[PDB]
């Protein structure tokens, strides 16, 4: 959070923008491997009472 | 110049290392295509789904 800092930064170009990006890829992925394990039933299925 | 040489040559190397991170995931999804054409087309799998 410095001022002074970021204004260098800037003068990076592109390289902070797709450090982002290449996390946000990481991120999202974590939920469709979850999917693709436990989501492969269409109904909620349950068990009879006796 | 030497800062441009830097800043390009490490551009250039970021560049290659998420070529070859993506090529193994590509890679293994090529391996995937070639298991179910000669399961599926060539043959008739029993694999559940």
């Amino acid at each position: 959070d410095s001022t002074e800092c970021s204004n260098l930064l800037l003068q990076y170009g592109s390289f902070c923008t797709q450090l982002n990006r290449a996390l946000t890829g990481i991120a999202v992925e974590q939920d469709k491997n979850t999917q693709e394990v436990f989501a492969q039933v269409k109904q909620i299925y349950k068990t009879p009472p006796i | 110049i030497d800062r441009l040489i830097t800043g390009r040559l490490q551009s250039l190397q970021t560049y290659v290392t998420q070529q070859l991170i993506r090529a193994a995931e590509i890679r293994a999804s090529a391996n995937l295509a070639a298991t179910k054409m000669s399961e599926c087309v060539l043959g008739q799998s029993k694999r559940v789904d």
